[PDB]
């Protein structure tokens, strides 16, 4: 039974600008099986109303999904994506960088 | 337009 | 919109996961045309119906949904049973969870006519059975999958599936490409900019940025004095932006002061021109 770990990218849909509505995406990919836990974090608290693209896979059969919410970035507020999987000993947290 | 042929292993 | 082939593609992707003790396995199916999702089905969803996921597919009558909803559900029953057939071939218990996925679809040429066909299965992330590119023979990886290969050669399954692939499959793809012309045939060129982050006073990461493009096929390349710095360039997977477009960046590590000897090159279908970007 094949088990791949998820690649994780967290980023804004549009070029971030303080005070302006935007979308915060978190894109997991390249992972088997399809069970995966993804949260979007605003200063350490999970964002309740996140939505996710429907489950799909690449040619090599590795699943990919996107998670997104509307959000307005600021100078000081930190956002992050947290992933847990069978192939991870602990949840892995990736912070969002505006410059990336 | 989805597939219409379904077969067992 | 395969820049190399002139070709477009319809694909359906199906994933079924078994839930020992938590109910019957879960079936998720999605259909794409090129890089646009247009249709979805979730066995656990309340609607129990094939659901739109693209604005041009809503332009469709009741007989369309009643019939697609019928086939996708017929699929869920058929791969649920195959989860047991496959579990019995590999001699494994009902205690553990298992993932069975399918993919099928067809490609149309610049001609607008059939070019390519696909019909492939995968158990627990590992290629199980697959219709060879000629659509007349099968490939089976396991010995277990070869049981299916002869049962399906003796049921003449390859010829009928080729009928779906040279038949409804190309006809559906051509019709979608006309109904969603303003989406599927319309190229969004990438917006291009680049950024400088000093890592020391010795070195420096120069990153080339492409946002909001479609189709997702793109090429970014770095050049030192006009030679490809494939080695020290970092490339990320193309990612979805949520608006139907995609983003992708390429970054290289550069000696401080020699940033002008470095050139970024963007090849994308939506450009009449490969771009060149300098730090400048």
């Amino acid at each position: 039974m094949i088990q791949r770990t998820p690649k994780i990218q967290v980023y804004s849909r549009h070029p971030a600008e303080n005070g302006k509505s935007n979308f915060l995406n978190c894109y997991v990919s390249g992972f088997h099986p399809s069970d995966i836990e993804v949260d979007l974090l605003k200063n350490g608290e999970r964002i309740e109303k996140v939505e996710h693209s429907d489950l799909s896979f690449s040619k090599d059969w590795s699943f990919y999904l996107l998670y997104y919410t509307e959000f307005t970035p600021t100078e000081k507020d930190e956002y992050a994506c947290r992933v847990n999987h069978v192939t991870l000993s602990q949840p892995k947290i990736v912070k969002w960088d505006r410059d990336m | 337009n989805y597939n219409y042929l379904y077969r067992l292993f | 919109m395969n820049s190399v082939d002139g070709s477009h593609s319809m694909r359906y992707f199906s994933t079924s996961v078994s839930r020992p003790g938590r109910g019957e396995p879960r079936f998720i199916a999605v259909g794409y045309v090129d890089d646009t999702q247009f249709v979805r089905f979730d066995s656990d969803a309340a609607s129990q119906r094939m659901e739109p996921r693209a604005p041009w597919i809503e332009q469709e009558g009741p007989e369309y949904w009643d019939e697609e909803t019928g086939k996708v559900k017929a699929h869920s029953q058929t791969d649920r049973e195959n989860l047991r057939i496959a579990l019995r071939y590999y001699n494994q218990s009902e205690a553990g969870s298992h993932t069975l996925q399918m993919m099928f679809g067809c490609d149309v040429g610049s001609d607008g006519r059939f070019l390519r066909g696909y019909h492939q299965y995968a158990y627990d992330g590992k290629d199980y059975i697959a219709l060879k590119e000629d659509l007349r023979s099968w490939t089976a990886a396991d010995m277990a999958a070869q049981i299916t290969k002869r049962k399906w050669e003796a049921a003449h399954v390859a010829e009928q599936q080729r009928a779906y692939l040279e038949g409804t499959c190309v006809d559906g793809l051509r019709r979608y490409l006309e109904n969603g012309k303003e989406t599927l045939q319309r190229t969004d060129p990438p917006k291009t900019h680049m950024t400088h982050h000093p890592i020391s006073d010795h070195e420096a990461t120069l990153r080339c940025w492409a946002l909001g493009f479609y189709p997702a096929e793109i090429t970014l390349t770095w050049q030192r004095d006009g030679e490809d710095q494939t080695q020290d360039t970092e490339l990320v997977e193309t990612r979805p932006a949520g608006d139907g477009t995609f983003q992708k960046w390429a970054a290289v590590v550069v000696p401080s002061g020699e940033e002008q000897r470095y050139t970024c090159h963007v090849q994308h279908e939506g450009l009449p021109k490969p771009l060149t970007l300098r730090w400048e």
